[PDB]
């Protein structure tokens, strides 16, 4: 059972860069391949017998490696090929890496949050949810609390997040908390708190009923 | 020259599917035919592979059990047959075209667009669609608006602003559970002035119910 | 089945 482990496993680059993805195996071997996938689609292979470009592939990605430690490498980056790389083995049976994902680094951004108050046709099917958007931001990592009465809320809230934006290279994430009707009528204050490092001091949305 | 795969499939535990991988473009008996399992940020795990003319089949030893793969020849078609589901189950399955026809591994050159697998015993239902709207706290340069999308199953819906004319500042997220059941939303931030003047509707499109639906949003 | 190659063309 040979292991392959991308241990870098995010990384950035700013278009036009070069940026290198590197890949590790349990045992040796010439047999490795590249992989390229983006979200919602198949992967595409780009290398394989660990420097030998595929048909259809640009120059610009090089593979290189031999034994334990491989490399993909892909400079003067584009736009398009912001997305997950992996490796494979063929030695033995295959496995494959965990991927790395690659990412665009831009000028550090705050979130627009916003906060919806659940809609009376939730509240009259008999439930209730409460919204945060937290938009448009970067970098990636980010916090979102909600307090309802003063009190921070931890459990009835699901957390969605956007993968990086084609456009603009901002993050988005979703916040829902879901209560009961009758604890939503319980309390009157409820707010969306975000913490981001563009700020010491969170980023807070209110709604009072 | 392509390998095209069945349609997504919903089906509920302790029963089999089989999934096919139709080959064009290529001479199907000389290439090995590969399967690949990948759940959601999940490693990519090797099921097994079949020689299409032969075909001998090689298997991952913990697939064993659970896969059955077979070719037929003379339609260029390869399939995969999985047993006795249960939730772990649950993935995109992909096949794919490997080396020249022969016992030896090889790295993977062609994929299919991928099957997905949905092992559950959810009943098929339609997503309720709830409008968000302002408080409004207001005011400011522009505005955000978003629709909650709720309970619904299977996999996947679409979503749409304006019949789909308005997409500058469009986000959508990716669905999580719920329950027997999957929730989304999708905002939607346009200028300022723009709304309440004029419309703006969430479209929300659910093929597995066979239901569309269109929320305007109307203020508070 | 067993052992890594190729490719050909």
């Amino acid at each position: 059972d040979i292991v392959m482990t991308q241990s870098h496993k995010f990384m950035s680059t700013s278009v036009g860069d070069r940026v290198s993805i590197t890949c590790k195996a349990s045992q040796v071997g010439t047999a490795l391949a590249w992989y390229q996938q983006k979200p919602g689609q198949s992967p595409k292979l780009l290398i394989y017998w660990a420097s030998t470009r595929h048909t259809g592939v640009p120059d610009r990605f090089t593979g290189s490696g031999s034994g334990t430690d491989f490399t993909l490498t892909i400079s003067n980056v584009q736009s398009e090929d912001l997305s997950d790389y992996f490796c494979q083995q063929y030695s033995s049976y295959p496995t494959f890496g965990g991927g790395t994902k690659l990412e665009i680094k831009r000028a550090d951004a705050a979130p627009t949050v916003s906060i919806f108050p659940p809609s009376s046709e939730q509240l009259t099917s008999g439930g209730a949810s409460v919204v945060c958007f937290l938009n448009n931001f970067y970098p990636k990592d980010i916090n979102v609390k909600w307090k309802i009465d003063g009190s921070e809320r931890q459990n009835g809230v699901l957390n969605s997040e956007t993968d990086q934006d084609s456009k603009d290279s901002t993050y988005s994430m979703s916040s829902t908390l879901t209560l009961t009707k009758d604890e939503y009528e319980r309390h009157n204050s409820y707010t969306c708190e975000a913490t981001h490092k563009t700020s010491t001091s969170p980023i807070v949305k209110s709604f009072n009923r | 020259v392509k390998l095209q795969e069945s349609g997504g499939e919903v089906v509920r535990p302790g029963t089999s599917v089989k999934v096919s991988c139709k080959a064009s473009g290529y001479a199907f008996t000389n290439y090995l035919i590969e399967w690949v399992k990948q759940r959601p940020g999940q490693g990519l795990e090797w099921i097994g592979v079949i020689n299409p003319g032969s075909g001998d089949t090689n298997y991952n030893e913990k697939f064993k059990g659970k896969a059955t793969l077979t070719a037929d020849k003379s339609s260029s078609t390869a399939y995969m047959q999985l047993n006795s589901l249960t939730s772990d189950d649950s993935a995109v399955y992909f096949c794919a075209r490997s080396g020249a026809a022969a016992p030896t591994y090889y790295a993977m050159d062609y994929w299919g667009q991928g099957v997905s697998v949905t092992v559950s015993s959810a009943k098929t239902t339609p997503p309720s669609v709830y409008p968000l709207a302002p408080a409004a706290a207001a005011a400011n340069s522009m505005v955000t608006l978003g629709c909650l999308v709720k309970g619904y199953f299977p996999e996947p819906v679409t979503v749409t602003w304006n019949s789909g004319s308005l997409s500058g500042g469009v986000h959508t997220f990716p669905a999580v559970l719920q329950s027997d059941l999957y929730t989304l939303s999708s905002s939607v931030t346009v200028p300022s002035s723009t709304w309440p003047s004029e419309t703006v509707t969430c479209n929300v499109a659910h093929p597995a119910s066979s239901t569309k639906v269109d929320k305007k949003i109307v203020p508070r | 089945p067993h052992g890594g190659s190729w490719g050909q063309p």
